């Protein structure tokens, strides 16, 4: 419903502590969405895929297949 | 050559795909336009602080010696109007030629040749381009070069056989556990440890960490 | 030092020009075609301000996180990585930035809080910190792949003429000379930048000209439309009610121009710092004197407030 | 220039190309260990 955000005030939508990517902007560093019936809800962007590298001194990682895409600009 | 003839036609076909389903860069140029020019006709429908809005309304019920004051505020009020458009489009203007000479050098880079910098015609190893025509712009259809599948293997940093220390010149020494070959770090070629593509320098005991291995030495069992 | 972004100003007419009246509402309508242009510019203004973030720190989608080991063959990357003794995220090279580069809102004048704060921006320059000591650039050009560091500088001498022989007889001297390059960085910024500084001076002395154009009369007998209703009647102060209108819409014609300048200067650096971004820290430029005076290896790009800064 | 080792190299076999011709090398390195 209700809820005091740092960007001033956001009224109609709740809060969910989950993170997934937003697509209407509003500023920050918190969007706002449609997801699951369903209702528009209001949480933190996610900055990226929560993943851990890997790092060895002596090991490497060669690729051995690859993919010819198109970048349309 | 088969599967990269084959990656091409289905890169093309999801692109192909993917625009027939609007663009941004293409439509904002646009917009701006129509509603600048939507807004100069709106511009007329104003007094500027008159009794009227066009000048032929005032000089049927007044005379021109006593409506010259409003006649000299529209006049004003539509320079100020025409002052506005004119620096609103060299801002517009600017933006274009910012475009366009990033444009050029994209053109003259990633489509005459092969751009040397990474990153720069797009996400990938760029190779070449198509640029295609459009209204009021230009696009371009690069090739890029993503890798999809990659393995995890042990590599060392120099090879010590007899005293001496064994540097590689374009690959890498790899090896999956029990064997010992060479590829570079683009595409996994497993090759066998000859002398063409290693040299010495120095000795053997200047890397912290080094570890034995062999050379096939492809130029003793020719002598014989 | 490059800036990529700057404050969000949003200028409204009918409370900057007009008070506490609706005296001034009529004669508003026969300018509110100035309005429509004076506010879509300064949307234009917060878009592109909020596009210019994604371009330069938002060029992975990939969160990396930092590893645990911390032996890197000699290199000290204590400086450049988050430490977990504080709660932030800035790194103790940040945190001495955020320090070192310094009501405006009760005219009507409010400044809008961009999409991005100071951390997510702290973040994404530790997730390109992170990716560029594992891999360096393949994950800027494709999947995230393993690579320890040592080997990783030897690719960047091969792209400058340098064979890579030479950096595993001296890896101690070099190892040695890159902690010494780094204190000698630290102790300059300690003792002001002035490409993170004109930035806001101009946007300070641009707001405090605002507020000073309220205290003018713009050839009229007074400075604020409540004198003049208050001593004279509307019908008889009609024509300075209507000086102050165009006064003041002379200043908010100035104002917008002014900043949809800085606001393509700033468009000019943050595209020049993106394509600095995908080329001396998303792997080796081969543009020669491009990245700095010197053959470019690397770089390491930190957070900075309203910018950005390359440790090449 | 002659077709030599020291600019060639293999890899694979030759049944790899869709369209190829037979050529000889020259060897620089047979005549030498006589
Ligand atoms: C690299 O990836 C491509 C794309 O998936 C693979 O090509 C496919 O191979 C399978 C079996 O060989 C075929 O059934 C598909 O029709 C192929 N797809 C296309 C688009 O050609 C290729 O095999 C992979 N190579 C390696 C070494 O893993
Ligand atoms: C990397 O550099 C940091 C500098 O920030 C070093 O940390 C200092 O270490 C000395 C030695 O004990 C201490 O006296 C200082 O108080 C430390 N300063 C801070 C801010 O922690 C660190 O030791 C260096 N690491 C290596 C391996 O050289
Ligand atoms: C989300 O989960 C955290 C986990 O402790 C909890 O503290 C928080 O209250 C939750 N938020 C909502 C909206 O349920
Ligand atoms: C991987 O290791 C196994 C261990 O026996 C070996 O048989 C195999 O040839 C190795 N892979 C390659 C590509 O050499
Ligand atoms: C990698 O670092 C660890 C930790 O210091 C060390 O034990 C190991 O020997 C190193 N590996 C090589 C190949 O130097
Ligand atoms: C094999 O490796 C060990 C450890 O690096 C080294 O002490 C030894 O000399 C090496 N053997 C030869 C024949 O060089
Ligand atoms: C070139 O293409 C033509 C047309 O298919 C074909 O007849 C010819 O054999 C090709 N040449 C080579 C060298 O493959
Ligand atoms: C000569 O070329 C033909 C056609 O490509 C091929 O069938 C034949 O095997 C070649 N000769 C040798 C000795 O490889």
């Amino acid at each position: 419903n209700v809820f005091q955000t740092r960007a001033g005030c956001l009224i109609g939508a709740e809060h969910v502590n989950n993170s997934y990517e937003c697509d209407i902007p509003i500023g920050a560093g918190i969007c706002a969405s449609y997801q699951t019936s369903q209702s528009i809800i209001a949480y933190t962007m996610s900055l990226g895929a929560e993943n851990s590298v890997a790092y060895s001194n002596n090991s490497i990682a060669i690729p051995t297949n690859f993919t010819i895409s198109v970048t349309t600009e | 050559q088969k599967l990269i003839a084959n990656q091409f036609n289905s890169a093309i076909g999801k692109i192909q795909d993917s625009l027939s389903s609007a663009l941004g860069k293409l439509q904002d140029v646009v917009n701006q336009n129509a509603q600048a020019l939507n807004t100069l006709v709106k511009q007329l429908s104003s007094n500027f602080g008159a009794i009227s809005s066009v000048l032929n309304d005032i000089l049927s019920r007044l005379d021109p010696p006593e409506a010259e004051v409003q006649i000299d505020r529209l006049i004003t009020g539509r320079l100020q109007s025409l002052q506005t458009y004119v620096t609103q489009q060299l801002i517009r203007a600017a933006e274009i030629r910012a475009s366009a000479n990033l444009a050029a050098t994209k053109m003259s880079e990633c489509v005459l040749g092969q751009s040397k910098r990474v990153d720069f015609c797009g996400k990938g190893y760029h190779l070449m381009s198509f640029p295609q025509s459009a209204p009021h712009g230009v696009v371009f259809l690069h090739v890029t070069y993503v890798p999809a599948q990659e393995k995890n293997f042990t590599t060392a940093p120099a090879i010590c056989h007899d005293g001496k220390a064994h540097f590689p010149r374009e690959g890498v020494f790899v090896s999956n556990g029990t064997h010992w070959f060479v590829t570079q770090r683009n595409f996994y070629e497993p090759q066998i440890i000859t002398t063409d593509n290693t040299f010495v320098s120095g000795n053997c005991d200047v890397v912290i960490g080094i570890v034995n291995n062999t050379v096939y030495d492809p130029l003793q069992p020719e002598l014989d | 030092i490059l800036p990529v972004s700057m404050t969000k100003t949003s200028v409204d007419c009918t409370m900057y020009i007009c008070g506490d009246s609706t005296e001034c509402s009529n004669l508003l309508l026969q300018y509110g075609s100035f309005c429509t242009q004076l506010n879509r510019a300064l949307t234009g203004i917060a878009v592109e301000q909020d596009k210019n973030t994604q371009e330069v720190f938002a060029q992975v989608k990939q969160i990396y996180k930092t590893p645990p080991i911390k032996d890197f063959g000699g290199f000290n990357f204590s400086q450049i990585l988050p430490d977990p003794s504080k709660p932030s995220k800035r790194s103790p090279i940040e945190d001495l930035l955020f320090n070192k580069v310094t009501a405006q809102k009760f005219n009507g004048l409010t400044v809008l809080p961009p999409l991005l704060t100071d951390e997510m921006i702290a973040q994404y320059t530790s997730a390109l910190l992170a990716g560029t000591i594992t891999s360096g650039w393949t994950f800027g050009a494709g999947p995230a792949l393993q690579i320890p560091f040592p080997m990783q500088m030897a690719y960047r001498f091969n792209g400058i003429g340098v064979t890579q022989n030479v950096l595993y007889e001296n890896q101690k001297l070099i190892a040695n000379q890159f902690n010494s390059a780094i204190g000698k960085i630290q102790d300059s910024l300690s003792s002001a930048l002035g490409k993170l500084q004109d930035v806001v001076n101009q946007n300070a002395q641009a707001l405090n000209t605002l507020v000073k154009q309220l205290s003018s009369n713009f050839g009229a007998i007074s400075s604020v439309l409540n004198d003049i209703l208050s001593r004279l009647d509307p019908p008889e102060a009609e024509v300075q009610i209507d000086r102050l209108i165009t006064g003041r819409l002379q200043s908010l014609q100035t104002y917008v121009t002014q900043q949809l300048i800085r606001a393509a200067e700033i468009r000019a650096s943050a595209n020049l710092a993106a394509t600095k971004m995908s080329e001396c820290v998303l792997g080796q430029s081969k543009r020669v004197d491009f990245c700095g005076k010197g053959y470019h290896l690397m770089s390491f790009p930190q957070s900075a407030p309203h910018g950005v800064v390359f440790l090449h």
